[PDB]
RNA sequence: ACCGGAGAGGGAACCCACU
């Protein structure tokens, strides 16, 4: 039977569902329930990697519920109560990565051979899972914004000069002069994207 | 608005369209005292006021 | 960032950012200028208005023409001890650059500041970096900027081009192995400049310099005057094309023009589509009639110039400061 | 769909607007505040054909301001759970394809898109191809869709559609 | 709730008359021919150049009484009025491939007569 | 842009006083 919550209790929730074509409201404890949903409503991440982010669902599976975010169309896999890892487990959505001995980047789209990563200077490059190298990331780096405020990972930043002047974004990651932030917003690229730190100003 | 508010028979303060307020008592930059026929004035008051 | 000279790469030139030895470069200079503050101590010249011109009449002037160049101090210590300074006070050591003593060609040159711009030239389609020595402030520790500009103009001839010329004259330089040209600025007296302004040269310049016969002076020198035509004539305006439709207004779209440190519209463009591909982009603008319009843009800039900045190139573009305006204001001392 | 719906707004005028021609300044405060724009409740208002009436404008108290009731025959666009339409490619990405739809765009999954169509990176154009190669879907090929579910963006409708069902595919 | 196979729609947006992709042309290309005449307009927008190319390339039957004609031959058979503008965008041609396309039809009228009126309508196909 | 002109500065109680 599936219905709607009218009330709820912390365990047996009793929770009293008016369920479809049903007039009366029953009573169901919690463990008896699970959050159903038809293909093609909005859902919410609730709690995991993902939460905040928001999405259609296309399908659903035995406890497998999968959907596109609304920010960026790459796909999202979670359970009914709601990996983010590649195939072969050495990386993962978001990571850093040494494209060349200059260049770093952050994986953005998982493939079954490739990545794509958005690189340190903005673009989009598609590269074999093994032509890139895991990097170590610097959590407490330390940078300045462009007012002279120290910023650091985990900061919310305004973006006030070049391309993304306008947005805001968190701080994922720094490297020299460039910060890879994220703001949920944003559907290209997974988020992800790449601000001078002279561009930034802490929110 | 070029007297200000020192003088007298000046104003206070000048309000543009995009409701930005300028402060003419506080070094007025030569720039934004310049005004156009949508803004409004805060000139002090005078003879004949109601 | 240190770009040496942006569209060609220039071999054997290396900037520096080793402390040791950056630090000492950058103090011997402000040494050589009697330069108070920190940065760049180089002459600034300052762009020529309507009471400007004024000075063209109460001393004698030698007038040159500005190219586009990067401001370039070359400090020139030993053997391969030669150094470039650009207006952010960056350091480039430059390698194959020689410089013989006009008395024992064996000899090279050493505490010798000169100052110049560095400018691309293209001559048989080819791209040709040249470094112009326009002023010489240091001459083996002898303080010639404090000698007459045309002392110091004689010095640059005789001291450091005649020496070089004379060792390529002989092959023990090979004018080929050098990273660039090395010249001195052509400089004319005041009537000359007159006939550039019957003129063919009408596309090729950016301006002139009017350059006082005064000792040497470090930082702002309200006596050289840079003049440019206020057609290119000038300012880096960033542009926020905007769709400013007031409360009760029918919507219209305008481009507004914002300075440094100023956080309202400056002024206003008529915004066009074919302006709008540089959308949040810096620029520069010509303010010819009331309207200031785009000449180009300025990709390598990200901040728009200072509200003073502004202030004094309004002012300046208001009283149009022009060659004839000043020849006869010298030509009269 | 596409529609023919009669709508009621109200717009302010600027008391220099008043002039010695109000309505016309009117009509061209409407056309130019609701063409092209986006509502989620109403979908996409392509064009206003007509203006129904426009009613006595009312002076607001302390200000110059005058609003008039305003009916207006608009065209409209708001797509449904549920309908099916021909649409347009635009981008093929390994992520899914980029079709286009009168003003809206919206995106078919791979997961959605039949295991049929497989991808063919190699190919001059990236392409939609079976292994039969009968079945080419490219770049600016029209192509039928069933657009299943629709998001609200900065008050602008994207929608995603569905390509599983029969007969669902390229004209 | 909102669903077109069970035919559930707005109260607010029950009363609205459909539209066809060529009747649609033929509206914004009067539009069009307005506003580039008399002068001193605002430039069209983005949204309207799509729709406007769309429905060219769109456009089943170019003639303006074509239209007029199939609205009211397929209005005098007793159909709701969401379904006229869909079968005649969609253009099915089989009665098999028209209840495919919209359910409602399934088991409103009999195989002959749907396939009648779809060949009515390729009939009068451009 | 070197800081951005930052001014907003508690409150309750009682007492005296003014018209």
């Amino acid at each position: 039977l599936q219905g709607k919550i009218l009330s709820v209790d912390g365990n047996k929730i009793t929770i009293m569902p008016k369920h479809e074509d049903l007039k009366d409201m029953l009573e169901f404890p919690a463990q008896e329930l699970r959050k159903y949903f038809k293909m093609g409503d909005h859902v919410k991440v609730i709690a995991g990697r993902f939460e905040g982010d928001t999405g259609l669902i296309v399908r659903v599976e035995e406890n497998f519920v999968i959907l596109f975010s609304d920010l960026t169309m790459h796909e999202l896999k979670v359970l009914p109560r709601d990996s983010g890892v590649d195939v072969g487990g050495q990386h993962e959505w978001g990571e850093l990565v040494q494209l060349d001995p200059q260049t770093v980047g952050v994986i953005v789209r998982l493939e079954r051979e490739t990545f794509q990563v958005l690189n340190m200077y903005g673009k989009v490059v598609t590269v074999r899972h093994q032509a890139v190298t895991r990097k170590k990331d610097n959590r407490f780096a330390v940078a300045l914004d462009s007012e002279q405020n120290n910023i650091h990972v985990k900061d919310i930043v305004k973006v006030i000069d070049g391309p993304h002047s306008g947005r805001e974004g968190e701080i994922r990651h720094l490297f020299r002069s460039f910060a890879f932030l994220h703001c949920k917003k944003l559907v290209e690229n997974g988020g992800m994207f790449v601000c001078k730190t002279r561009h930034l100003v802490l929110a | 608005v070029r007297r200000g508010n020192s003088q007298y028979p000046g104003a206070k303060y000048i309000i543009r369209d995009n409701g930005d307020r300028i402060d003419l008592r506080f070094h007025p930059k030569p720039s934004d005292l310049h005004l156009q026929t949508g803004y409004k004035v805060e000139r002090h008051m005078c003879d004949g006021d109601i | 960032g240190a770009i040496f000279l942006e569209g060609v790469t220039v071999k054997g030139v290396t900037q520096v950012t080793t402390q040791p030895k950056l630090g000492e470069v950058q103090q011997k200079c402000h040494q050589f200028c009697g330069w108070e503050g920190s940065g760049f101590p180089g002459a600034q010249p300052v762009s020529m208005d309507k009471q400007n011109i004024k000075l063209l009449d109460l001393k004698p002037y030698k007038v040159s023409w500005k190219a586009d160049g990067t401001r370039y101090m070359m400090l020139i210590d030993g053997t391969n001890e030669v150094f470039m300074i650009d207006r952010d006070n960056s350091v480039f050591h430059v390698s194959n650059l020689e410089f013989p003593f006009r008395k024992d060609l064996r000899m090279h040159l050493s505490n010798t500041l000169l100052d110049g711009e560095m400018i691309i030239d293209r001559v048989n389609g080819q791209a040709v970096p040249r470094y112009l020595i326009y002023d010489i402030i240091k001459f083996n520790s002898q303080p010639v900027g404090d000698c007459d500009f045309n002392v110091r103009l004689q010095c640059i001839e005789r001291e450091i081009i005649s020496p070089r010329h004379e060792k390529m004259k002989t092959g023990l330089i090979d004018k080929t192995q050098e990273p660039f040209s090395v010249r001195n600025k052509p400089f004319f007296d005041i009537c000359t400049s007159r006939k550039l302004l019957a003129k063919e040269v009408s596309h090729e310049m950016d301006g002139l310099i009017f350059q006082p016969t005064g000792k040497y002076k470090p930082g702002r020198c309200d006596d050289i005057l840079k003049w440019k035509p206020p057609s290119l004539n000038s300012v880096d305006f960033r542009l926020k094309i905007t769709r400013m439709g007031g409360e009760g207004l029918l919507p219209q779209n305008v481009g507004l023009l914002y300075v440094g440190g100023y956080e309202r519209p400056f002024a206003q463009i008529k915004v066009t589509k074919e302006l709008k591909q540089y959308d949040n982009k810096i620029i520069e603008c010509k303010f010819e009639n009331n309207s200031w319009v785009f000449m180009r843009q300025r990709t390598d800039k990200s901040f728009p110039n200072a509200y003073n900045t502004a202030m004094a190139v309004c002012n300046s573009i208001s009283n149009p400061v022009t060659k004839e305006m000043l020849f006869e204001f010298i030509d009269r001392c | 769909m596409f529609y023919h719906i009669s709508l009621e707004h109200e717009i302010l005028l600027h008391p220099r607007y008043f002039g010695p021609n109000l309505l016309n300044t009117v009509k061209q405060k409407l056309f130019t505040e609701v063409e092209g724009t986006c509502t989620g409740k109403y979908g996409f208002v392509i064009a206003v054909t007509t203006i129904d009436n426009i009613g006595a404008g009312v002076i607001q108290p302390g200000r110059g301001f005058v609003l008039y009731p305003v009916k207006y025959k608009a065209i409209v666009f708001r797509p449904f759970k549920g309908e099916v339409v021909d649409a347009v490619v635009t981008q093929v990405n390994k992520v899914g394809l980029f079709t286009e739809i009168g003003p809206m765009s919206c995106f078919i999954s791979r997961h959605s898109i039949p295991s049929e169509m497989e991808f063919d990176p190699n190919s001059n154009p990236p392409c939609y191809k079976t292994m039969d190669e009968d079945i080419v879907i490219q770049q600016d090929d029209e192509i039928r869709l069933k657009i299943v579910g629709t998001r609200v963006d900065k008050n602008d409708i994207f929608a995603i559609g569905s390509l599983m069902d029969d007969y669902l595919g390229l004209v | 709730e909102e669903d077109a196979s069970q035919l559930i729609f707005p109260k607010e947006f029950e009363t609205a008359e459909t539209l066809l992709n060529s009747e649609v042309h033929m509206l914004l290309e009067h539009r069009k021919q307005q506003n580039e005449s008399a002068e001193d307009e605002q430039e069209l927008s983005e949204v309207f150049m799509k729709t406007l190319n769309y429905t060219a390339r769109f456009s089943r039957f170019k003639n303006r009484e074509t239209i007029a004609s199939v609205r009211s031959l397929l209005l005098q058979k007793k159909l709701h009025k969401f379904e006229l503008a869909c079968l005649a965008n969609l253009c099915p041609e089989t009665a098999e491939e028209s209840k495919a396309l919209i359910p409602s039809l399934e088991g409103r009228f009999e195989d002959e007569e749907l396939q009648q009126i779809l060949d009515d309508i390729q009939t009068k196909r451009s």
